[PDB]
């Protein structure tokens, strides 16, 4: 008898990114 | 019966970007 | 037969930052 | 008898946000 | 048997940063 | 005799993200 | 009858850089 | 044959940063 | 017959970089 | 006899945070 | 005679931070 | 027998950036 | 018969540095 | 012999960013 | 004949700084 | 005739840190 | 015996960045 | 005879800080 073997995680996500600023109110 | 290994996850995927400033 | 583990997708990314005000009139 | 291997370990989860500004 | 030792699950993130004072009216 | 195999590390945990800035005291 | 050992996933790509301010108009 | 799974390759970084206006003449 | 092991990917490209600013 | 195999090491430490700010 | 197999570096430590800037003196 | 090197573990995260003066009076 | 193994991808370049800004003109 | 495959060495770093102007005399 | 491993990669270099400031 | 296995390439250093600015000159 | 290849070790940080000016006086 | 594997590669040191401001 040999055993299977197992896989590792997957890598977290990068953020998404900052929204521009707002314009003339 | 000899045994079959396992298969790896992936990456999650990135963010969506964040909301545009106010006015006034 | 002993098989593998499965491993677990990466998370996904967080929001991005919101932007703040424009100028300051 | 044959030994069977061991698992891995998982991301830890991201932190919190902090907390908001003062007045004044 | 020799088994495998298991793996240690990451570390929680830490707070994120507290937000300072808004404007010096 | 044949061994187990040991696993890895768990990634540590993205921070938190910074708290907006105060308003008008 | 011995099993294939399976690949990992690429590590994603850096992002590009933030352009340059704009001149006088 | 049992054979093993092949890997995905990296995801393309995103765009930079687009610039922002120049002097406030 | 006894099987053949899989192939890693690559990492992707660096992404390109941001339009240049505006003007007035 | 047949070996036995090595484990891994931990990540290190988190640091701890700067010293705050001076007066005048 | 099957030798035994070697582990990974553990991942260097994240750093701390900012502290916060003086009060008024 | 030919045993496993042991890994070693991560090193600790430096000191955070130490705050500077606060407001010029 | 036994397969070979195949490695794994290098690890990309940590980018370059800015450039510090001019002097007086 | 079905030997395994080379890995690719990772890319280098991208050029660090350029200086921008000094002063506003 | 049993077969024989590849080999790992290595860390690409890290780029040069960047061109230093203008005048005027 | 079984083979040997590589290893993995080493995480390449985190940089220094800034170095605090002038006092009065 | 085809023995295993040694890895590299990680290649030492950068210099951290030189502060700047103090005040304008 | 079968053979011995090898062994990995260690992180390099974190970088020393940055040299300290000018006067004037």
């Amino acid at each position: 008898g040999i055993p299977g073997m197992p896989g590792l995680p997957g890598a977290p996500g990068k953020d998404g990114y900052d929204g521009l600023p707002g314009p003339k109110g | 019966p000899p045994a079959i290994p396992g298969i790896p996850g992936i990456p999650g995927t990135p963010g969506p970007d964040g909301q545009p400033g106010t006015p006034g | 037969a002993p098989d593998g583990k499965k491993g677990e997708a990466g998370r996904p990314g967080r929001r991005g930052r919101p932007g703040l005000k424009g100028q300051g009139e």
